[PDB]
């Protein structure tokens, strides 16, 4: 468990989680607001 | 021709910055702080230290060329 | 159209060559003696700030037009 | 002396303990990072596992340990593969219609307007269209439904678990002993007759039983659905017996020896089947079980325990002439104590088999609606091309590993490899002497065809109208192949491929599945700039491998190890002298001869052989029949081949293959990227690298591990990574876009 | 090709060269009077970028003039 | 028994003597040529190379140039190898002037095969070089000039 | 001050079946070098050049034709066997001349009967620039 | 004939000489430091030039420094 978590921490692992993360984010974003090419509400 | 403009002006930047790291770094630098006398032109400073290739000012110019000539096109 | 890519190739030569001669003198005919605390060797003192700001502007350029680029195509 | 299974209980207990610690292996590496260096050297060394450690035993348990791995990652890519078949694919609809649909197994999501990759494959299905040829493999095999590819997925997926347990079974809890893995005999025994006998033996039972029914029920035009179903065909015989009446009899002619009576689908008939376009499967069958028994007659060879057989070691020293000394002896001493030995045998020969894979199968299309299936018929020569040309390349790597690391003629000599190292310079030099001939005489004739064209003097030209240069020796072996059947092989009605000649041609669903090749000037002029091309990168290869320890330049290059940048700028300098650049060479040339002969394949199969057939028979090439008169000049390889197929993948915006116009630019990009890597050095980039850690510095934002620049190997690595990738990748586009718009 | 390849391998190819002339009939009756080596490694970046910059420059010339020629307009 | 052995027993001299390099008869023939003829006046040796030579040079520029077609096919294939003839003579001439010195002695090899003396070969001198190639350049226009007279000036049905 | 060993020919040489790396036409017209050890038995080491060779017992001499070659061997001969060797430069006149270990005593050891050349009183980064030694002969590390 | 200099920085240490592929460096007495050794070159006419010297000195910057000069046969490692 915690040498489960030391590894889950090393810097590839951490990195593709982070970024795996990122991606949906930015997916899903896009998805409820396709196709903005301005801010509008202000 | 926004686009292009910039592009222009990423060239010149870079070949500028080949030339300008060639120089001022031509009279010695942390990886060979004695390479005012080795002259301006020379192979290397052999693989130790991590490996020396392209350590020379003629080196640094002979890298802007390709960029130079990037640009110009 | 021959007139036009004549000069301007030529034109970079000549800069290209401007900045080699530049670091050759460097090289060879510096005396950083000479030179103390004039604006040559307060150049020559704080290349590095020169390189990396010169370096951000290049990186700058490159991602942003590229990626402009890119998201069009 | 005897063979027996052999093993050592709990080697290495499963823990974690390891993976908190990057870099166990290598004792600097387990102390930490210094630099951003370590982290590459990490994984440069990841499955050296010879260099960890010296001990046999415990690499040769790595070694089967990984390859249990990888063999789990190769079960579950097919069962992906066989899953997106069964669920989002139309298979079902392009297995009504073959001809009429375009298979497709991947859909993409609609998420940023990229749903317009889903394009219009027919069979009211939307996708994205597949050149694996996976389509035409499971008609072959029978599968009608998607159940049956559900099932095969599962079970697949079941194995790669199974592979993935067997792994870490083996290698922590009973891991073989190293006389285990040093018996070669029974293992030779065992694959030539255990896996690959038995395994064809198994595949043409079932090939008699579900292939042939299913087949004949589906060209007889029945619906797919409406076959009954593989079992059937084994629980009630007289559905086999109506089919082909010789299963009346059933088995009693395989034991009075009448098999005469098998006749009826056991043949000899050889070309193409004129419905689907493949190999015949009675063939096929035929085929598998002559293959099955001898390969389980000559898996009885080497002696293992009961004294009959033979001694591997008595075969290789009782070979020996009055020119080579005692060669042959202390060669299986050399082959059983080295990974890499083995692994450059075997990477040469698995290398070459590829490539003849590819040869062999544009040759006769030995699956139904293949041969017509153009995009999959080019997609599967390139691919195997390029992996049998890797494979090729990476013997010639491990030769010199080998020859660098575990040579050793203080305590395994051998006689032959003394003299080759005795007599390196003047095979070098020969090897020199032909590689410049061939390149003057194939590439300059090239050159002198361009020239006189560009000067008006045509006649001057070597052409099929000009100065002919035809290949008698090709033309004469094909004429007397065309003949052989009835007359050299009475046993066979047709020819054993429609490119040999005889005429025939062999069309289906209004498009050329096969005729005659024709073989001219053309072909002789790019048939020896293969040659030239495989004799250079030869050269570079071998040249890597006999001078890898020393030669005249540095006498003691061994010492220095088998990858290293170089020796200093003396003896006018040192530069790529090691074993490994002459590989990293050796991968360029290589990419240069696999896309000569991919485009040479590409432009001659759409010039001269895919096509169109009419009403009347007359056939419209997709390419009409140019390469005879265009592909003699640079000017016509640079217009009519890459300018005028280009057209197909630059214009693919705005529909379904804008993706391979994406990949055909980002290709460009990391191929010229690449060139910033393989022209410069790492000096420079130090230097520049140091003004960039000192504006970090400036705002006490500096990392802790030094950034160094990359070492002066991996920028050559990571050069020629980039290379090969855009380059392939590119070509890879290029054909897909061309063979799919036109296809 | 002098940009990718560099000075070790081609030294070890002259110096089988020079083994092979040396030890053929016929042709060991000529002999060379300066040692053949190979080019040095500053020369063959130079050399390297020559070849790149006249194909460079002889390309997009004949591309250039071909085509704005080719239409006159 | 093996067939490849080290050069006249010494193992440390870079080369080999196999049967190619060294059989009897193969031996013999290149002894037998003029290259080798060490004891023959260069100008005589230069002679035989030279009518070899130039009678070998005509037949490629005859029948492969471009006015091969044309009926003065002999003519300028003749006319072209004269024309090498003559550029290898030049060659010729350059590399003696280059490599030799009048005041020195001949730079051959001195040793035979058995170890005793003989006198150096006088062609690797600076006027027995420059007797040579007289020798071969007289000797390759009257080749090229005898190929050219058997064919096209007398039928002489060949091929 | 340690007589250097002159060289004896009559020695036997390694056994050795021929190859294509031995000497060339500068060991005829230049110069060639010889090495020398003694090896207590008759064993087989791989030859600088080309395959292996056997060392007689006894005395053993080796011509190679680069300095770096016998350096090589030498210092295979010395940390795999454990033999002492020393090897010398010959000249097409007929001399030979005493190479390693120069003084009897190999150059890794430090010896009292060794003087100083190329030597600098002073740290790397104290030489002068080129301009100061512009339009003399002499290099700014030469002084 | 490459120039190799030795530099008063030098600790003795002795790795630069055993790295020499040509025997151009030696051990000498000295008085300046604890190993009472430092490095000279008295057979630099045999230096190829490799450089190898360098890689191996400890001290920083180095203090052993090879200036390549003018080639010779003996210093471009021909053979031939
Ligand atoms: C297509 C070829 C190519 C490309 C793309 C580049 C790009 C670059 N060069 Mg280079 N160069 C090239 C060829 C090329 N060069 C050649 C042939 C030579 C002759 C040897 C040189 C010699 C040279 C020198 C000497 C120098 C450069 C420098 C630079 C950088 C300048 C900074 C900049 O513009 O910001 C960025 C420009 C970009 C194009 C961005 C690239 C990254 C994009 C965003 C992709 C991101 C990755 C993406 C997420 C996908 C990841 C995939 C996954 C598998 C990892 C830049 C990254 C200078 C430098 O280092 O800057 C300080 C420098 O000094 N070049
Ligand atoms: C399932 C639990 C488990 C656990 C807890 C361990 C734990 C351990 N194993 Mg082990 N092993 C396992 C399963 C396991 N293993 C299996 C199933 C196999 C068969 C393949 C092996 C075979 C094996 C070998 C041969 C070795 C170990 C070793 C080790 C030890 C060293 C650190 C390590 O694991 O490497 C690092 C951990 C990783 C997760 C590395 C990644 C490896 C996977 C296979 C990569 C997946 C490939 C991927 C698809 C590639 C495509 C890339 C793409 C995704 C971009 C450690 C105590 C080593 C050892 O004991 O040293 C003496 C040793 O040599 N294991
Ligand atoms: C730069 C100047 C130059 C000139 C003026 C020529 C001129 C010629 N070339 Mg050449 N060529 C050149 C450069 C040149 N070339 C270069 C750089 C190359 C390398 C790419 C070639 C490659 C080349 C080839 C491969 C061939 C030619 C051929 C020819 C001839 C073809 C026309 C013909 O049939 O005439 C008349 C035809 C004749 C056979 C008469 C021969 C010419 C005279 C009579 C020979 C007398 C020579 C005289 C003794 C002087 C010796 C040389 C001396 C000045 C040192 C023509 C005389 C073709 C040819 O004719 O073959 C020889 C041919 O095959 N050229
Ligand atoms: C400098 C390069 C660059 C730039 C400036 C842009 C800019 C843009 N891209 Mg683009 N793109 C690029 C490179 C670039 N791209 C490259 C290289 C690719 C190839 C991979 C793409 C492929 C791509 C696609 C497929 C799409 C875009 C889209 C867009 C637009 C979407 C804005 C958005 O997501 O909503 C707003 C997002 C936010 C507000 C997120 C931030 C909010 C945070 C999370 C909360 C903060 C709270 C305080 C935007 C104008 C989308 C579009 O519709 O174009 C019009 C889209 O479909 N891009
Ligand atoms: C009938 C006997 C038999 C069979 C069929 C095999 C089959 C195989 N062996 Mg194997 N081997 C055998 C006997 C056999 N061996 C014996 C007696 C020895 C000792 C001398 C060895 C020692 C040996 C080594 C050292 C290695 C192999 C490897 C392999 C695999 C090669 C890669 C491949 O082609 O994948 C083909 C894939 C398939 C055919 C898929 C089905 C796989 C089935 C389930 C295999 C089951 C056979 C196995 C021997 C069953 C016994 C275990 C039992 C207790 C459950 C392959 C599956 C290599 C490997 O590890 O694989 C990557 C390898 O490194 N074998
Ligand atoms: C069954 C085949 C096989 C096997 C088992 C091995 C095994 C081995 N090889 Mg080898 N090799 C092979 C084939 C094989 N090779 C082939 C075909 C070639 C020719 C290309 C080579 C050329 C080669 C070289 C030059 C070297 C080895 C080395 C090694 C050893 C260490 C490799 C390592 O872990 O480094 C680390 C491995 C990596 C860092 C992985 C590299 C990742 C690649 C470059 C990316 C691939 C990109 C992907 C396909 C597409 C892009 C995806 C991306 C965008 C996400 C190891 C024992 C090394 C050695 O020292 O031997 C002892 C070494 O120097 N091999
Ligand atoms: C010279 C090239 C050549 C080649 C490649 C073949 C190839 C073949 N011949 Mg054939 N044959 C040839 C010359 C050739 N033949 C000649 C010159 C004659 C006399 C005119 C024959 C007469 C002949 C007959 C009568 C038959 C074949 C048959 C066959 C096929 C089965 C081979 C076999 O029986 O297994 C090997 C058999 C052995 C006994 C092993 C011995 C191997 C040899 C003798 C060594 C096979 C494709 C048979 C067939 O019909 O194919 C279906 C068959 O009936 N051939
Ligand atoms: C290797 C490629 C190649 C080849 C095979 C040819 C071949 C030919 N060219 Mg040519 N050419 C080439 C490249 C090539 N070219 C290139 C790169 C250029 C520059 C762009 C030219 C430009 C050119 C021009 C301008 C012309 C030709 C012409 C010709 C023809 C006559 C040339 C001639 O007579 O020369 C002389 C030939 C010889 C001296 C023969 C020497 C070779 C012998 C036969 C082989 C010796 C080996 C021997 C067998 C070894 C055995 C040893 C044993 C006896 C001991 C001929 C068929 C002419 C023509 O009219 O075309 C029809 C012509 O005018 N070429
Ligand atoms: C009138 C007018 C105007 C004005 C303007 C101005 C006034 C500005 C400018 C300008 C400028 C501002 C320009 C510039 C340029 C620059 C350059 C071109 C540069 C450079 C650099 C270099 C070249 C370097 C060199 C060297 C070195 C590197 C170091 C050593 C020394 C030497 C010097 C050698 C305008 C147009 C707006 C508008 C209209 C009106
Ligand atoms: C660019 C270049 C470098 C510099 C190479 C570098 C700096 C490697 C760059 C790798 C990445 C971009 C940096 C490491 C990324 C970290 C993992 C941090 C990522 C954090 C977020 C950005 C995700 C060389 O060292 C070199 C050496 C020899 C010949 C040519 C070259 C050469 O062309
Ligand atoms: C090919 C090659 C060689 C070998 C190159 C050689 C031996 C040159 C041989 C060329 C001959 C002499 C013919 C060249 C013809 C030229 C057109 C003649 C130019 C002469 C004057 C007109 C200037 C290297 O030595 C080398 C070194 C370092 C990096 C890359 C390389 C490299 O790529
Ligand atoms: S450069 Fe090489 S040969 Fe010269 S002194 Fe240094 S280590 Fe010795």
């Amino acid at each position: 468990m915690r040498d489960l978590k030391t590894y889950l921490s090393v810097a590839p692992v951490a990195s593709t989680l982070w970024f795996a993360a990122l991606a949906g984010l930015l997916i899903e974003i896009n998805r409820f607001f396709p196709d903005a090419l301005t801010f509008p509400f202000f | 021709d926004f686009l292009v403009h910039h592009a222009i002006a990423l060239g010149l930047h870079t070949t500028t910055l080949i030339l300008v790291k060639g120089a001022l770094d031509a009279r010695g630098s942390k990886l060979m702080p004695d390479k005012k006398d080795f002259g301006y032109s020379f192979p290397c400073d052999g693989p130790g230290r991590g490996g020396t290739c392209d350590i020379s000012a003629w080196d640094a110019f002979y890298l802007a060329v390709f960029w130079m000539l990037n640009t110009i096109g | 159209a021959a007139l036009y890519t004549h000069h301007q190739y030529i034109a970079g030569f000549i800069m290209t060559g401007a900045f080699a001669h530049g670091a050759i003198f460097f090289i060879r005919d510096y005396n950083p003696e000479q030179n103390a605390d004039n604006v040559l060797a307060r150049m020559l003192e704080h290349k590095e700030a020169i390189i990396s700001h010169l370096s951000w502007a290049s990186l700058f350029l490159g991602f942003h037009t590229l990626g402009l680029y890119v998201h069009n195509d | 002396p005897e063979v027996k299974i052999l093993v050592d209980r709990d080697p290495i207990k499963t823990s974690f303990e390891q993976w908190a610690k990057p870099g166990h292996f290598s004792r600097t590496i387990a102390k930490g990072p210094d630099t951003t260096t370590w982290i590459w050297n990490l994984h440069a060394d990841a499955h050296d596992f010879d260099s960890h450690t010296s001990d046999l035993e415990e690499i040769s348990r790595k070694v089967f340990s990984a390859h249990f791995g990888q063999l789990s990652i190769i079960f579950l890519w097919l069962s992906g593969m066989y899953f997106h078949g069964a669920r989002f694919s139309n298979y079902e609809a392009w297995l009504n219609d073959p001809t009429h649909i375009r298979p497709s197994a991947q859909v993409v999501w609609p998420i940023v307007g990229q749903e317009i990759l889903n394009g219009d494959v027919g069979g009211g299905f939307r996708g994205i269209q597949i050149t694996s040829g996976f389509f035409q493999i499971w008609r072959a095999s029978g599968i009608t439904s998607e159940l049956q590819l559900y099932c095969t997925a599962i079970g697949a997926l079941v194995f790669a678990a199974l592979m993935l347990f067997a792994g870490w079974f083996h290698y922590h809890k009973a891991a073989p002993k190293l006389v285990w893995f040093q018996d070669v005999e029974s293992m030779l025994n065992h694959h030539l007759a255990g896996l690959l006998g038995l395994g064809s033996l198994s595949w043409a039972g079932h090939q008699v039983h579900v292939s042939l029914p299913i087949n004949q029920f589906l060209n007889a035009g029945v619906d797919p659905k409406e076959i009954p179903l593989p079992h059937e065909f084994i629980l009630n015989r007289d559905l086999l017996a109506q089919l082909y009446p010789s299963f009346a009899e059933g088995a009693t002619p395989f034991f009075t020896l009448n098999w005469s009576k098998y006749a009826d689908f056991l043949t000899f008939r050889g070309g193409l089947d004129p419905l689907t376009g493949g190999l015949w499967l009675t063939d096929i069958a035929h085929h598998h079980l002559a293959i099955a028994i001898l390969f389980l007659i000559a898996g009885h060879m080497y002696r293992t325990n009961w004294g009959i057989g033979h001694g591997i070691k008595d075969i290789l020293e009782a070979h020996k002439g009055p020119f080579t000394g005692q060669g042959h002896k202390g060669l299986y001493e050399i082959l059983t104590t080295s990974w890499h030995a083995q692994l450059s045998i075997n990477l040469a020969m698995l290398g070459s088999l590829t490539i003849i894979v590819a040869h062999h199968m544009y040759a006769m299309p030995p699956y139904p609606y293949l041969a017509t299936d153009y995009g999959t018929q080019l997609s599967l020569f390139t691919h195997h091309m390029w992996i049998g040309g890797f494979l090729i390349v990476g013997a010639a790597a491990h030769a010199a590993i080998f020859m660098v690391r575990d040579y050793d003629p203080t305590t395994r000599y051998n006689d032959l490899l003394d003299r080759v190292l005795r007599h390196r310079d003047a095979i070098i030099s020969h090897l020199n002497w032909v590689c410049i001939f061939l390149g003057f005489h194939s590439f300059g004739l090239y050159i002198h065809n361009d020239t006189m064209s560009a000067l008006g003097r045509p006649q001057d030209m070597f052409s099929d109208t000009a100065i002919q240069l035809q290949p008698v020796f090709a033309q004469w072996i094909q004429n007397t192949h065309a003949l052989a059947p009835g007359t050299t092989a009475p046993g066979a009605t047709t020819s054993t491929s429609l490119t040999w000649g005889g005429g025939d041609l062999v069309s289906v669903g209004g498009k050329v599945a096969l005729l005659p090749i024709p073989l001219g000037t053309a072909d002789f002029l790019v048939h020896h700039i293969h040659a030239f091309t495989i004799h250079v990168t030869v050269l570079i290869l071998l040249k890597g491998v006999l001078f890898a320890r020393s030669s005249r330049l540095i006498p003691d290059k061994a010492n220095l190890g088998f990858r290293f940048p170089c020796d200093g700028p003396g003896r006018g300098g040192t530069c790529q002298v090691s074993a490994w650049d002459h590989v990293f060479l050796g991968l360029f040339w290589m990419y240069n001869a696999i896309s000569v002969v991919i485009f040479h394949f590409s432009w001659k199969m759409q010039s001269d052989v895919w096509g169109s057939i009419n009403d009347q028979g007359v056939v419209t090439h997709i390419t009409g029949g140019n390469f005879a008169q265009s592909s003699i000049t640079i000017n016509g390889w640079l217009r009519d081949f890459l300018w005028a197929q280009a057209s197909q993948v630059i214009q693919s915006y705005g529909s379904s293959l804008s993706a391979y116009g994406l990949f055909f630019l980002g290709a460009h990009f990391v191929w010229a990227f690449s060139l910033m890597f393989l022209f410069s050095g790492r000096g420079y980039w130090q230097e520049l690298i140091e003004s960039i850690v000192w504006a970090h510095n400036k705002l006490k934002v500096a990392p802790a591990t030094q950034p160094r620049a990359l070492s002066i190997v991996q920028g050559r690595a990571v050069g020629v990574t980039h290379y090969l990738l855009g380059g392939i990748a590119t070509t890879w586009a290029f054909f897909l876009a061309r063979i799919i718009a036109v296809g | 090709m002098f940009l990718i390849s560099w000075r070790g391998y081609w030294q070890e190819l002259i110096e089988t060269l020079a083994w092979a002339h040396e030890r053929t009939p016929l042709a060991n009756l000529i002999r060379w009077r300066d040692k053949p080596v190979a080019l040095s490694i500053v020369q063959a970046r130079l050399v390297g970028l020559v070849h790149f910059s006249v194909g460079y420059i002889f390309t997009y010339a004949a591309f250039l003039i071909a085509s704005t020629s080719g239409k006159f307009g | 028994y093996q067939v490849v052995q080290p050069i006249n027993g010494d193992p440390f001299i870079g080369s080999l003597e196999t049967p190619v390099t060294s059989s009897p008869l193969v031996a013999w023939y290149l002894s037998n040529l003029p290259g080798y003829r060490t004891a023959v006046n260069p100008l005589l040796r230069g002679i035989e190379v030279g009518l070899a030579h130039g009678f070998l040079l005509v037949g490629p520029f005859v029948k492969a140039g471009p006015l091969r077609n044309t009926e003065i096919a002999g003519q300028a294939g003749s006319l072209a190898a004269g024309g090498l003839v003559v550029i290898l003579s030049i060659c010729l001439t350059i590399y003696g002037i280059s490599s030799f010195n009048e005041g020195d002695p001949s730079t051959a090899p001195s040793l035979t095969l058995t170890g005793r003396k003989k006198q150096p070969d006088q062609l690797q001198t600076a006027d027995g070089w420059a007797k040579f190639t007289g020798g071969f350049f007289f000797g390759g226009i009257s080749g090229v000039t005898w190929a050219f007279f058997l064919l096209y000036v007398l039928d002489l049905p060949y091929f | 001050g340690f007589t250097p060993p002159e060289l004896d020919p009559n020695t036997p040489s390694p056994i050795f079946g021929g190859s294509t790396g031995g000497l060339l036409r500068k060991a005829q017209v230049e110069e060639f070098y010889v090495i020398t050890w003694e090896s207590p038995k008759e064993q087989i080491f791989e030859m600088p050049t080309g395959g292996a060779a056997i060392m007689r017992e006894g005395p053993n001499l080796l011509k190679l034709a680069r300095k770096e070659q016998c350096l090589a061997l030498g210092t295979r001969l010395r940390s795999k066997y454990k033999i002492k060797y020393q090897f010398y430069r010959v000249f097409p006149s007929g001399e030979v001349q005493y190479l390693h270990p120069k003084d009897g005593v190999y150059p890794e050891k430090v010896n009292p009967g060794r003087q100083g050349v190329g030597v600098n009183f002073r740290s790397i980064g104290k030489n002068v620039s080129p301009i100061e030694v512009k339009f003399t002969g002499k290099q700014p590390y030469d002084l | 004939s490459h120039s190799v200099k030795i530099y008063d920085t030098c600790i003795g240490c002795t790795q630069c000489v055993r790295a020499c592929p040509t025997d151009v460096l030696e051990m000498i007495p000295w008085g300046g430091c604890k190993a009472k050794q430092i490095a000279s070159a008295p057979r630099t006419e045999d230096c190829v030039g490799c450089k190898r010297c360098e890689s191996a000195c400890p001290t920083d910057f180095l203090s052993v420094r090879v200036y390549l000069w003018h080639e010779t046969t003996r210093s471009m490692g021909l053979a031939y």
